[PDB]
C-alpha cells in the first residue's frame, strides 16, 4: 500500500500545477454548461429527432 | 503495595503485548524514509484537493 501509493501520489505531484488548474477549468465549463442545460438538451432532442 | 499488586495483576497480559506492539511498530519502522515521503506527497496532493 506505501509503495503504490507513493508511486500514485508521486506521479500526481509531478503534474500538480495541471492537476489544480483541471478541477477549476472542470468546475467553470460545468457551471456554464449547467447555466444552459435545458437549451442544450433541448437541441440535441431536437437534432436527433 | 500497589504497584508490586499492578506488576503481579498485569505481568502474564504483558508479553503477548510487546510482541504484538514490537511487530506492528517495526511494521512502520523499516519505513521511515517511505511513510516520510509518503506524508509529504499527500500533504501536496491534500492541499491541492482542499484548496479547490
Amino acid at each position: 500500500v506505501i509503495k503504490n501509493l507513493n508511486t500514485v501520489l508521486d506521479t500526481t505531484v509531478r503534474h500538480q500545477k495541471q492537476f489544480d488548474e483541471t478541477l477549476v477549468n472542470f468546475e467553470t465549463l460545468i457551471t456554464g454548461l449547467k447555466n444552459r442545460a435545458d437549451p442544450i438538451a433541448t437541441s440535441v432532442a431536437d437534432i436527433s429527432d | 503495595n500497589v504497584l508490586s499488586e499492578t506488576v503481579d495483576q498485569t505481568s502474564p497480559h504483558l508479553s503477548a503485548a510487546l510482541d504484538g506492539v514490537a511487530r506492528f511498530s517495526e511494521t512502520i519502522g523499516k519505513r521511515d524514509e517511505d511513510v516520510k515521503k509518503l506524508l509529504a506527497s499527500a500533504n501536496k496532493v491534500a492541499t491541492v484537493l482542499g484548496d479547490r
